[PDB]
């Protein structure tokens, strides 16, 4: 059941940290 | 994109850098 | 000294959680 | 915007909702 | 309550607000 | 096996953030 | 300025983890 | 209580155990 | 050790204290 | 699929907190 | 007052994530 | 080392990679 709400929260921390001083966008949709 | 290619399998820092602004 | 790198990480957790099923963008720049 | 208006002072859920997509 | 109705399925911000003090 | 100890920690972050300046209680028991 | 909203979020993680299977209450007020 | 006695200074696991249910 | 004995089942604070320096 | 990268991150938080002022080591290997 | 207990917790998340499949050690002492 | 050189000032991923095993 649950897994997408927690899976999309573990990539945000490893997302802005990768770019560094830059930012990024996050939009889950097809 | 990141809600599936990396949500169903860990990825590398290089692939995650492609999503940077 | 440090404070902006930790101040921008405390709002990300309270950002995607606010929208909910929707996403959002984050770009620190003037 | 959010790196100053809320980084220098807590905000409310209503104000944070204005940044939603 | 929240250890099952929300632990077995994501909920909405409205339902989670009903648990506020 | 593990899943309740981690499932109850992902809701706490999205719990106090929902109320805001207010607080809340958390007691896993029937 | 900011500090109480982040200081009360660092104790929640070290609060339910201390009790363990038990729960606790959080209400910031005099 | 915990929003000042421990928010203005780290505490010990023993003191945090007194706030347990 | 901790990547299996506790990664496949929650443990207690006493067992986690044995991994302390 | 994913689960070890997130399982080893939930124990790090409950690792340094257990020791307290002391530190510890983390090496996932056989 | 508080700042080292929270400053040493923000580097652990950005520590094991940098190594990747490898691990690391953490010991705050002179 | 990391409890001061980076605890008193953000660092880069390259410097943090030097602390890898
Ligand atoms: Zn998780
Ligand atoms: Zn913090």
């Amino acid at each position: 059941f649950v897994n997408q709400h927690l899976c999309g929260s573990h990539l945000v921390e490893a997302l802005y940290l990768v770019c560094g001083e830059r930012g990024f966008f996050y939009t889950p949709k097809t | 994109g990141i809600v599936e290619q990396c949500c169903t399998s860990i990825c590398s820092l290089y692939q995650l850098e492609n999503y940077c602004n």
